[PDB]
C-alpha cells in the first residue's frame, strides 16, 4: 500500500482511521430485507413484491439469467441500481433526500463524462444505477453489462450468514516496521512527476496472518469454508 | 440365468414390378430382448441344459417365473435380495420412396424406439410353492418421428407466440376431458371452485393452490402431468385438443420428408444462361421421452391426490422433447452459363422441452442463412 | 421423524408452510436452534 | 372421449348387496352407502388420520389390505373417505360401499375395474 502521508496529495496527519478485513460467510443482502435483489428482473411489466420491502422494487419472479437483454427500453426501466427505483420514485423510500435529483445516491458517472481530477470523475463510478448502458459509444459509458444482484459468488442464492473473521490494521503518519502487521517499508526520494517536479513516496508491506483472527463474528471455528473477503475503511475524518 | 434375443427383419419391397409413385418401401424392425433370473438353484449338465424351459435356453422371454416355482428350483429364501429383471427395445425404421414426378424425388421416413426395463424382487411361498412378486417396476424410454410443421412458421419470442397461447389454452380442455374420463358423467364434475370443494381461508396451504385454478377438475390441476402433455403435443403439433390423444405413447408414426426438384431447369432453362438448378428441402421432427417410469405412489391405496391435489400418474418422466429441423428448410443450388455458382441455403429449428420437475418450457430456436457465390473471371492480363 | 415433507405443519411437525419458500425458510422450523448450514441449506436454482 | 356411466349400475347392485346381507346402510346425497357399526370420543378436510381400514368388492376378493394403522391426510384419498370418515370418532368402525365415481372412477388403475363398487370396513384409532 502507498502511505497516504508523504506524497504531495498528502493527508493530515489527524486524519487515522483503520481498515477491517473479514474472511468467510458474509451476507450477500446489501440492502438488508431477506430478499434478494437482482434488476434485470425489474421493469414495469413485471410482478414485483407485492408490499414493497423497504428498499422500493423487488422483482416477484425466480430469477434465471443474471444479464440483461440488448433492448435499450427494458435497460432503462431495469438499470436503477440495487434498490430498484429509477431516480424518480427513490423520493418515496428516502424521504430525507427526496429534494434531491438522486435520492438514493446510487446515479453512476463514466469517469470521462464528469469532470474535475482523477479522484472527481472517480467518485461515481461504482453507482449501481445507470452503469449498464446498452451502447459502448453513450457519453456515460457502461463499464459493465451484468446486472447489479445481492449474489456475488454467481451460485443463484443470497446469502445471510454472517459467520467471519476480523483483521484489522490501523493507518497513522507515523507506522513503522514490527507492528500494525508491517513487514517492509521502501522509501522512494526522487520520483519524477509529469508536471516537471519531485515527490517523496513511501511504500508499506502489511502480512495479516490468517490464522490469528483479531475477532469472530457469528459462529465460525475453522478456515475450510472461507467464501467471501470484504474490507471497509473506517475511524478517518476527511477523505482518505 | 440370463436369456437374450436380437430379432432383426429388413424388407425391401420393391413397389416397382395414380398410386405407381411409389418405388421402394424399406423397412428394418429389430427387437432386443433379454431375462435375468437369479436365485435358479439347478445346475446344468455337461452339453448344455433345458430344465427352465427349451425356449428359454433359445431365448424365449415367456413367463418362466411362476412355473420355476412351482416346480421347486427357486431358492426357498424369504429375504431374497437379487432382482428378476426384463429388458426389451424395439426398433423401426420405415423408409419409402415416390416419385410423383420425373423431376421430383421424394424420401419418407418413420422411426419409432421404445426400451423398457422391468425390475422386481420375489419370493417363493413355502406352502403350494407359489411365487409372489414384490415391488415391481419399470422405466425406459421412447421417441417417434412425428409432424409438427402447423406451428413451424408461427412467430415466438419473447412478447408473443400462438403456439404458447394454444398450449396455456388446451389446459382446461385436456382436464374436462380428463374428468369426463374420470368421472363418468353420471354426476356433475367436482371443481375448484364449487360448493362441494370451495376456496379456503387464506391459513389452509391449499389455499393458493385452489385459487390458481377454480374451474378445473379437483384431480386435474394445471400442474398435473396427464393434462399438460397432452396439452403441450396439441399445440405444438397443430392438433385440436378437443379431439387430440391424451396417451403418453404414440403408436403410428409420422413420416418426415426429403424433396428434392431438379424440374425447373427442364421448362426454359436450357439456353436460359442456366446449366444446374435444383431445390432441396427437408423436414424432420421427433417426440421423445428421455426416462419414463413406472410410480409406486400408483397403487391400490385409497391415497389418490398428491400434495399438489393432483391424481397419481400411472407413468412420470422429467421431460419430454420436441425437436424439430428443417435441414434445410430450402437449398437453391444453380450455376449460371457465365461460370457463376450460387448455393443459398436456409436452415431452421426448434427444440422444445417441456419438464415437469418445474412445469417449465425451454424453447431452443435456430435459423441460418448460408449463400455461396463462385466465379471465375476468364483472362485477366496483369 | 418430524421433518417429513408429507406431514409439513399438520399436528405436530417441525416444519411450516414456510420451509416452502426460500425468503422465510428459517422461520419454516418450529424449533428453536435451527441453523442456515447445520441444520438445513438453501439453493435457489439448484441443478439435477 | 368413450366414457360411461356406472351410478345406476352401481346403486341397484349395492341394492342387491344389501338385499343378500341383511345391512341396513343410510344414504348420502352423493351416493354413498355407510353403516357406523359404533362410534368413539368430528376429523375435518385438514386431518391426519390412522386406520386399520381393509378394502374388498362385491364378490368379497379383496383388493387392499391394512392390518396395522396407517397414516393418511385424508385430503389425498378417495371422496368416499372424505364422506365417510368425518361421521366418527376415534376408535369407531364404519363400513362404506363406494361406488365408481366416488371411488376409482369409470376407468379405475391396477386389480380394480372401471365401474367397481368398493366395500371398505374402516377402523379409525387416530385423528392426529
Amino acid at each position: 500500500v502507498l502511505d497516504p502521508y508523504v506524497g504531495n496529495g498528502e493527508s493530515p496527519a489527524t486524519n487515522a482511521g483503520k481498515i477491517y478485513f473479514n474472511l468467510g460467510e458474509i451476507s450477500e443482502d446489501v440492502l438488508k430485507d431477506g430478499r434478494k435483489q437482482y434488476e434485470n428482473g425489474l421493469g414495469p411489466d413485471q410482478v414485483m413484491v407485492n408490499p414493497q420491502p423497504l428498499w422500493g422494487d423487488v422483482p416477484a419472479s425466480q430469477s434465471l439469467i443474471y444479464a440483461f437483454d440488448t433492448n435499450p427500453d427494458n435497460r432503462k426501466n431495469q438499470d436503477v441500481g440495487l434498490d430498484g427505483l429509477p431516480s424518480s420514485r427513490e423520493g418515496s423510500i428516502y424521504t430525507n433526500y427526496a429534494g434531491e435529483a438522486d435520492p438514493a445516491g446510487d446515479d453512476y458517472t463514466y469517469y470521462l463524462n464528469a469532470d474535475g481530477g482523477v479522484l472527481e470523475r472517480y467518485k461515481n463510478y461504482n453507482g449501481t444505477e445507470g452503469n449498464s448502458a446498452v451502447s459502448i459509444n453513450d457519453p456515460n459509458r457502461g463499464s459493465t453489462t451484468l446486472p447489479d444482484v445481492e449474489d456475488i459468488n454467481r451460485d443463484n442464492t443470497m446469502s445471510t450468514i454472517n459467520a467471519y473473521y476480523e483483521y484489522s490494521i490501523d493507518v497513522k503518519p507515523g507506522m513503522q516496521v514490527g507492528e500494525n502487521y508491517i513487514t517492509d517499508i521502501r522509501e522512494v526520494t526522487n520520483v519524477d512527476l509529469p508536471n516537471g517536479g519531485t515527490t517523496n513516496a513511501r511504500w508499506i508491506q502489511f502480512k495479516i496472518p490468517v490464522s490469528q483472527p483479531q475477532n469472530t463474528i457469528g459462529n465460525i471455528t475453522d478456515f475450510r469454508s472461507i467464501r467471501f473477503m470484504r474490507m471497509f475503511m473506517t475511524g478517518f475524518n476527511s477523505q482518505m | 440365468i440370463q436369456n437374450s434375443n436380437s430379432n432383426t427383419l429388413t424388407t425391401t419391397l420393391n413397389m416397382n414390378t395414380v398410386l405407381t409413385s411409389i418405388k421402394n418401401v424399406q423397412i428394418n424392425y429389430t427387437k432386443n430382448s433379454g431375462t435375468v433370473l437369479p436365485g435358479y438353484t439347478p445346475s446344468v449338465g455337461f452339453l448344455g441344459t433345458s430344465k427352465p424351459s427349451l425356449g428359454f435356453v433359445f431365448g424365449s422371454q415367456d413367463d418362466v417365473r411362476y412355473e420355476a416355482a412351482k416346480r421347486g428350483w427357486l431358492t426357498t429364501y424369504q429375504d431374497f435380495n437379487q432382482s428378476f429383471t426384463q429388458v426389451s427395445n424395439k426398433l423401426l425404421k420405415v423408409t419409402a420412396n415416390i416419385d410423383l414426378l420425373p423431376d421430383l424425388k421424394v424420401d419418407l421416413s418413420m422411426d419409432r424406439s421404445y426400451s423398457e426395463n422391468t425390475s422386481e424382487q420375489y419370493s417363493v411361498d413355502p406352502s403350494t410353492n407359489e411365487y409372489k412378486p414384490l415391488s415391481p417396476y419399470t422405466y425406459g424410454m421412447f421417441s417417434i418421428s412425428t409432424v409438427m410443421i402447423k406451428t413451424a412458421f408461427s412467430p415466438s419470442d419473447e412478447t408473443q407466440s400462438a403456439a404458447f397461447d394454444d398450449f396455456r389454452s388446451n389446459r382446461l380442455i385436456i382436464a374436462n376431458r380428463l374428468a369426463e374420463g374420470h368421472y363418468g358423467s353420471g354426476v356433475a364434475i367436482p371443481r375448484y371452485g364449487d360448493a362441494n370443494n370451495p376456496i379456503p381461508a387464506e391459513t389452509d396451504p391449499n389455499y393458493a393452490v385452489y385459487t390458481a385454478n377454480q374451474g378445473y377438475p379437483i384431480g386435474y390441476t394445471k400442474s398435473n402431468q396427464a393434462v399438460l402433455l397432452p396439452a403441450f403435443l396439441a399445440a405444438y403439433t397443430g392438433s385440436d385438443a378437443s379431439s387430440s390423444s391424451t396417451n403418453i405413447f404414440r403408436s403410428f408414426p409420422i413420416p418426415n420428408w426429403s424433396i428434392k426438384y431438379n424440374g425447373l431447369m427442364r421448362y426454359k432453362y436450357f439456353k436460359d444462361k442456366f446449366k444446374r438448378f435444383s431445390l432441396q428441402h427437408n423436414y424432420r421432427a421427433s417426440y421423445t421421452i428421455n426416462q419414463f417410469r413406472s410410480n409406486f405412489d400408483y397403487n391400490s391405496s385409497p391415497k389418490v391426490q398428491d400434495v399438489n391435489t393432483n391424481f397419481y400418474n400411472e407413468i412420470i418422466m422429467s421431460n419430454v422433447n420436441l425437436v424439430e429441423q428443417f435441414s434445410p428448410l430450402i437449398r437453391m443450388d444453380f450455376e449460371l452459363k457465365s461460370s457463376l455458382r450460387v448455393l443459398s441455403e436456409i436452415k431452421k429449428d426448434r427444440a422444445l422441452s417441456m419438464s415437469f420437475d418445474n412445469n417449465l418450457l425451454t424453447e431452443v430456436k435456430g435459423m441460418e442463412y448460408i449463400i455461396g457465390l463462385g466465379y471465375r473471371f476468364k483472362d485477366v492480363i496483369f | 421423524n418430524k421433518y417429513d415433507p408429507a406431514t409439513i405443519g399438520q399436528a405436530g411437525s417441525f416444519l411450516n408452510s414456510n420451509i416452502r419458500e426460500i425468503v422465510t425458510a428459517k422461520s419454516g422450523f418450529n424449533n428453536t436452534n435451527v441453523s442456515e448450514a447445520t441444520d438445513y441449506s438453501v439453493l435457489e436454482n439448484a441443478r439435477k | 372421449d368413450e366414457v360411461k356411466d356406472y351410478t345406476a349400475e352401481n346403486e341397484k347392485e349395492i341394492v342387491d348387496y344389501l338385499a343378500q346381507n341383511n345391512l341396513t346402510a343410510q344414504r348420502t346425497n352423493s351416493g354413498l352407502y355407510y353403516i357406523i357399526t359404533k362410534e368413539g370420543s368430528h376429523p375435518t378436510l385438514n386431518s391426519n388420520i390412522t386406520v386399520i381400514y381393509k378394502g374388498y368388492f362385491t364378490n368379497g376378493k379383496v383388493f387392499d389390505e391394512s392390518t396395522e394403522g396407517v397414516s393418511y391426510s385424508l385430503r389425498t384419498l378417495i371422496p368416499g373417505w372424505k364422506e365417510g370418515i368425518p361421521l366418527l370418532k376415534s376408535g369407531g368402525e364404519i363400513q362404506l360401499f363406494v361406488p365408481a365415481h366416488l371411488g376409482y372412477g369409470s376407468n379405475g388403475n391396477k386389480t380394480v375395474p372401471g365401474g367397481a363398487v368398493l366395500i371398505f370396513e374402516i377402523t379409525l384409532v387416530s385423528v392426529n
